[PDB]
């Protein structure tokens, strides 16, 4: 009986230890790291959007005076800028979260 | 931080004198300079240091469980040795018989 009881204690220890890890799906430091990273990504996104809002604002009143799409070589800059500097990066930002 | 502060020394005194919102533009370039160079960079830097110490924390937890598994085995074995000792004593009595 004693041998089986010691065996049980072993199982109980493992149960309690894994039961705990299971409940703590993400630990406290882990949540803090996620939070800080999300904030960095948040701020990074704001910076890209802001610098781009500027670059786009600077092109709009002029590219609208030309015929053509990307062939205006202005409108294409707005698109190459925004899409590679922001959208591709946001799609990856979310992919990582 | 000091490269930006360096630049801030020439840009901020001028931003200071302009009324207006994002249309001042220089006002924003400084704001986004700071947000990326310091704030986004710091929020990410701290997040990564935390994830690393947490990685070591999780590694610890596995070791903790395994040293505990070994301990449970040692305790169960001692009980088994005790069980055997009893069996041995019975075998001696069988010889007495």
């Amino acid at each position: 009986k004693t041998v089986l009881e010691k065996s049980k204690a072993g199982a109980q220890s493992r149960f309690d230890s894994y039961g705990k890890l299971y409940d703590e799906n993400i630990n406290a430091g882990e949540n803090q790291a996620m939070t800080l990273r999300a904030s960095a990504a948040g701020l990074t996104t704001a910076v890209q959007a802001s610098r781009l809002a500027g670059a786009a604002a600077d092109l709009v009143p002029n590219i609208f005076g030309f015929a053509g799409g990307g062939s205006r070589w202005g409108a294409i800059a707005e698109a190459t800028g925004y899409v590679m500097e922001f959208s591709a990066n946001v799609m990856n930002t979310e992919a990582d979260k | 931080a000091s490269r930006l502060a360096g630049a801030a020394a020439d840009l901020v005194p001028n931003i200071f004198g302009f009324a207006g919102g994002g249309s001042r533009w220089g006002a924003i370039a400084e704001a986004t300079g700071y947000v990326m160079e310091f704030s986004a960079n710091v929020m990410n830097t701290e997040a990564d240091k935390i994830s690393q110490s947490e990685t070591y924390r999780r590694r610890r937890q596995e070791w903790e469980i395994q040293r505990n598994n070994a301990e449970a085995e040692l305790k169960q074995i001692d009980a088994q040795l005790k069980s055997l000792a009893v069996r041995r004593e019975a075998a001696v009595l069988q010889k007495t018989s």
